[PDB]
């Protein structure tokens, strides 16, 4: 993700202080669940009892 | 051969400048905007040369 924002930086402007990977690992959780539904598609590999 | 002559030329010097008087000398501002903390900066000064 931050390679697609190559040359820019997110920062809080009252401090010096970037946002953390933690952030960045749940919108991911989140979005493979979005294109997840998008489309009727399990993608991660689990079992499934039918 | 040009012991009792008058010389006269045409020269190019490098400019130079000194500072007679300091004009809108000091100008501030608390930058805090994407800071840790208030900083203090000095802006240009301005100079009569």
């Amino acid at each position: 993700v931050k390679a697609y924002m190559f040359g820019i930086v997110v920062q809080n402007p009252d401090t010096g202080q970037p946002m953390g990977d933690e952030f960045y690992n749940h919108i991911l959780e989140r979005a493979v669940g979005k294109a997840e539904r998008a489309l009727d598609i399990s993608i991660l590999p689990d079992t499934q009892h039918e | 051969k040009y012991e009792n002559h008058t010389v006269t030329l045409k020269i190019l010097m490098t400019l130079r400048y000194v500072v007679s008087d300091i004009l809108k000398e000091s100008r501030y501002q608390y930058t805090k905007f994407n800071q840790p903390k208030s900083k203090f900066e000095n802006l240009p000064q301005k100079l009569l040369l």
